[PDB]
């Protein structure tokens, strides 16, 4: 603390843990159509097309901060109820979801 | 296999009438009940068509093909749309007093999505 | 987890059964999909020309119920009680699928009711039913596509999962299975040699020492 | 004694992992597929068992845990999900009855409440025995029910849309200290049970 | 003959191609669905479970005699009329069933 | 010399298998999972060639048996059903027409007749050649008025109820003894070579 | 080219292409039928039973000249009109069919 | 250095040939149905590849041309219109409109033009860095156009008929001379310019 939150970790376990059910809810959508698919996988299909083009997306010359990262993360992982956003505490959760 | 030898109606007066004079529908002696269904356009309520297409499709199992005006068909669509067999057969027409739109038709709808 | 030794025979005949499974899939698929368009556009028509015919007899049938005076319409729908055209199903195998098909009869239980003859009032309504029963007649033979064009509408989204499910997730694990055993395999040969000639070196040194 | 090993093989085909694991009478599998999903310690039912495990849970029963009878099920229902699993990915979910996503739906909430217990606190990285019990007994008791519940009338959507807050409720249990409630069983999980009865009734209403 | 019957071969005959068959619909069913399975192969999905769950499962201190354990094979025998079964001598098969 | 096999290596390409099938003349195949199954001795008809089968047969042809002709078309109706045989797997049964429904048909009765033997020698399991060639002469002929039926009009299923009492006869050769026929071949088979065609002009029509 | 005609490398480009189409085309057969069968296809159908039958059938002492090779190729070929063997120069064509 | 390379023990994932792609900077693929076609390197934009581009695209823009911008926009229309082809079977024609079908026709008169080559002409062989320039501003310019015609109301097929004459004559530039503006200069091209912007009058009205 004092150069990184200490809910920088915890953020990086909801962003990790989505971009999985998001790969995999894509790998879904492939096979079954999004007619077949469930209201979950179509959440996280929408997750998973945000984080390519944006998140893992900068320039080559562009410099970012820690404090800025989080708060693009806060962004796109607002995509989801408080039910499915489980992977980070009630506490921090409530101020960002 | 046979199993079905009815052709049924949801339409408004003129439409429902004029199908039975050509002979496709008629009324169970048995059960004192029609397999056709009156209706009049504003006047006649969006529940009560609601209930006999359940009477149709899920309590006959001798409809062999359910016609439906599709002004009518739009007022309790959902109905229409989630009903996805072929037993019976859902057969949008062209309401009276209406043209051809593709899209007041279920199974065209269905279509355009994956050939 | 996948077997130590020799999965590469049943794992090659696996990747064969894999394949020729897509092909012939996205094949039945391919005839499915390409009968389905001509009856997309067959119905389209159809379905104005079930709606044209219908109202204008349908226009000729109101017109008559009012010069009559009153609703005769209620009067028909209860004293018939038996239907002409019925219709008995039959199977038509097209495309390798088993769809229903509707072949109509025509019976001849009613062809004059009490409501078709009345004096004057009544030539009215008989030239009316004659416009509807030649116009109708047409629509349920036309009906008849829609049946099968259901069942067809099904069956297309469930082929279309299958030749997508056999491409994405069995031949690419089936190409990691098949790669991970065969250098397994291959390793044990050569270290197998290795181990005996390394061991050789030393035998033979022995002796030509003593 | 209580030993790591790993690969060596990119497998547990390989010498080091199959000698260990010869020898062993607790076994605790390794699955990379889970652990993307962000779960540790992770493992699986088919990959693991332990030979103690019969007379360990007549002892746990003892202490007050209906452990014996739900360590059964906690096996069979993690088993029928993977069978089933395998024909909604490559068939599709829609040639499948509304009773197998059930299987599916209990096992998920499972998935995430148990195996990831890496934790981020002191609260989240301890789970005593009481607490182990609360938390197992609370998803097959909505399994039961919610079956039933979809089989007198009441499609999936409306069931898994009205239970909803609840499976979140036994989510973050394990956010929250053990040293509250009675003791090690919190008031959060002994409401739980009359939260799921009354769930039950609205559910098949 | 004497502590063991003479149905006894052709009974194992039996188990094994029904049992077999299951296995084999199992994995079909999997992929590409149920519109490659067949009212036979529900029969013999059918009888995958009943083996598995009454022939295979036992205690580890109940003791059986042989005369028994041919006696319960039967039982899971009986849901394939005598048509289907031909994994045993039709002579014998008039017998015991 | 007839010589047994089985791997040694640990694998199927062995060099015990590989370089005795190079210096072998006859091969006759024989699958594990099929003996087990009980179709002992088991046969794999596309892993298998004999070089001498053509003098042999013309010596079998000369002395009575038509036998060169009925060899090929065996091995023909077993190689079609390989190819039927993914088919069926996948898509199913209910898109295969009536020829090819019949292949797997009469498939069905040479699996059931040759491949499994009953007994030592109990219920007859010693064939002599004569009977052998009588035993396919019945299938074989059967297959050509089989395969006219439902190309001159006749449903796979029709079909089936209509050939009914010769179809369970060349079903039950195997029980039958050729020694209260004449002594090598039965009077019983040279009657069911009458009774095809009595039966096939009835069904026909 | 002198003891061999100058369409024997055209000629080879029609019967890989055909034959390819073949294998593939009785597959086809086998589900669809012949009732909704694409008619290239069905032409190709019966291209691969007589490429096997009688081009590929041959004595044991049955000789064959290249020229009389070249001939029976194109007997097989003569069933497909000129639109379904488009790989090819109308001259050659024209004069081999 | 160009070297090729082959399977080695049959499998192309063998250590010879993973070690050189980690190598190479440069990657141009071979099919074999490409090569039936007579497109001769057999590559499309995924079977290739080049890291070489970044550096060469700046080289030739300094030359002259316009290079950089025209090249990119090369691959996206390649990758576009497999794309395009893939929609066409699964989702239908109704995701497809004549926006897309110029598309398609683009990439084809690209693939013609450029891919294929066999060396029919001595002109089709040796074609400045120039005249490669040149090739693609026709292609690219009759893009945009027709796009834009579409939209202020036209057809594909329209599209197809009315462009006609100058879509042959640069289809045909590898025959024609590249001395035909000066030595490396090629007039046609010069004067397509102003063909292009008459003719979108043409095929917008």
């Amino acid at each position: 603390e004092g150069m990184t939150r200490k809910d920088h970790g915890d953020v990086s376990n909801q962003l990790y843990a989505k971009y999985a059910i998001g790969k995999d809810a894509a790998a879904m959508k492939a096979v079954v159509g999004e007619e077949a698919l469930s209201i979950e996988d179509k959440l996280s299909l929408e997750f998973l097309e945000k984080f390519e083009k944006t998140f893992i997306t900068q320039g080559a010359y562009e410099d970012r901060t820690v404090f800025e990262s989080l708060d693009q993360a806060w962004s796109l992982l607002r995509i989801y109820p408080k039910e499915m956003l489980n992977r980070i505490s009630p506490k921090i959760l409530d101020e960002f979801y | 296999a046979e199993k079905r030898t009815l052709i049924a109606v949801i339409a408004d007066e003129d439409t429902t009438t004029g199908l039975l004079l050509a002979g496709i529908g008629q009324i169970t002696p048995e059960t004192q009940e029609k397999n056709f269904f009156v209706y009049q356009e504003g006047k006649t309520t969006k529940e009560e068509i609601t209930d006999k297409f359940n009477h149709f499709t899920e309590e006959r199992d001798d409809i062999a093909i359910l016609l439906i005006n599709q002004h009518i068909a739009e007022n309790i669509r959902a109905r229409v749309d989630s009903f996805t067999n072929a037993f019976p057969a859902i057969l949008e027409i062209p309401s009276k007093d209406h043209p051809y739109d593709p899209e007041k038709d279920s199974v065209l709808k269905r279509v355009r999505k994956l050939f | 987890v996948f077997p130590t030794r020799m999965t590469l025979g049943l794992m090659k005949t696996k990747l064969k059964g894999a394949n020729q499974g897509y092909s012939l899939l996205k094949r039945k698929s391919e005839a499915l999909t390409k009968r389905f368009r001509d009856i997309t556009k067959r119905i389209d028509d159809a379905k104005q020309k079930m709606g044209r015919v219908m109202q204008t007899a349908a226009f000729s049938l109101a017109e008559v119920s009012y010069a009559t005076g009153e609703n005769i319409g209620y009067q028909v729908q209860e004293s018939v009680s038996t239907a002409r055209f019925k219709v008995r199903a039959r199977q038509e195998n097209v495309s390798g699928v088993y769809l229903s098909q509707f072949e109509s009869y025509i019976d001849p239980e009613i062809n004059d009711f009490r409501l078709t003859g009345l004096g004057r009032g009544g030539q009215q309504v008989q030239r009316a039913k004659e416009i509807y029963s030649r116009a109708v007649e047409t629509l349920v033979e036309l009906a008849s596509l829609q049946t099968a064009f259901i069942i067809l509408d099904e069956v297309i989204k469930v082929t279309n999962r299958r030749v997508n499910a056999i491409e994405h997730v069995i031949i690419p694990r089936t190409e990691n299975t098949i790669a991970y055993i065969n250098s397994e395999l291959d390793e044990l040969d050569r270290e197998e040699f290795y181990r005996l000639k390394k061991v050789q070196e030393k035998k033979q040194n022995e002796t030509a020492k003593l | 004694i209580v030993a790591a090993v790993s690969p060596a093989g990119g497998d547990f085909s390989d010498p080091v992992t199959t000698a260990t694991l010869g020898i062993t009478q607790v076994f605790w599998g390794l699955d990379k597929k889970l652990a993307q999903r962000k779960h540790f310690p992770s493992i699986n039912t088919s990959v693991s068992y332990s030979k103690y495990t019969n007379v360990l849970n007549k002892f746990y029963d003892s202490n007050y845990p209906e452990f014996p009878v739900l360590r059964d099920r906690m096996k069979e229902i993690l088993s029928n999900a993977e069978e089933l699993e395998q024909v909604v990915q490559l068939v599709g979910k829609s040639a499948l009855s509304d009773s197998d996503k059930i299987t599916l739906d209990v096992a998920t909430l499972i998935k995430e409440d148990f195996l990831q217990q890496n934790g981020y606190s002191t609260y989240d990285a301890f789970c005593p025995i009481w607490k182990t019990f609360d938390m197992m007994r609370a998803f097959i008791s909505y399994h039961d029910e919610a079956q039933k519940a979809v089989a007198n009338g009441a499609n999936w959507s409306k069931l898994a849309d009205s239970t909803g807050d609840v499976k979140h409720a036994v989510s973050s249990s394990k956010f929250f200290e053990p040293s509250r409630g009675e003791k090690e069983v919190h008031g959060e999980f002994e409401k739980l049970l009359s939260t799921m009865q009354e769930r039950f009734a609205e559910s098949t209403d």
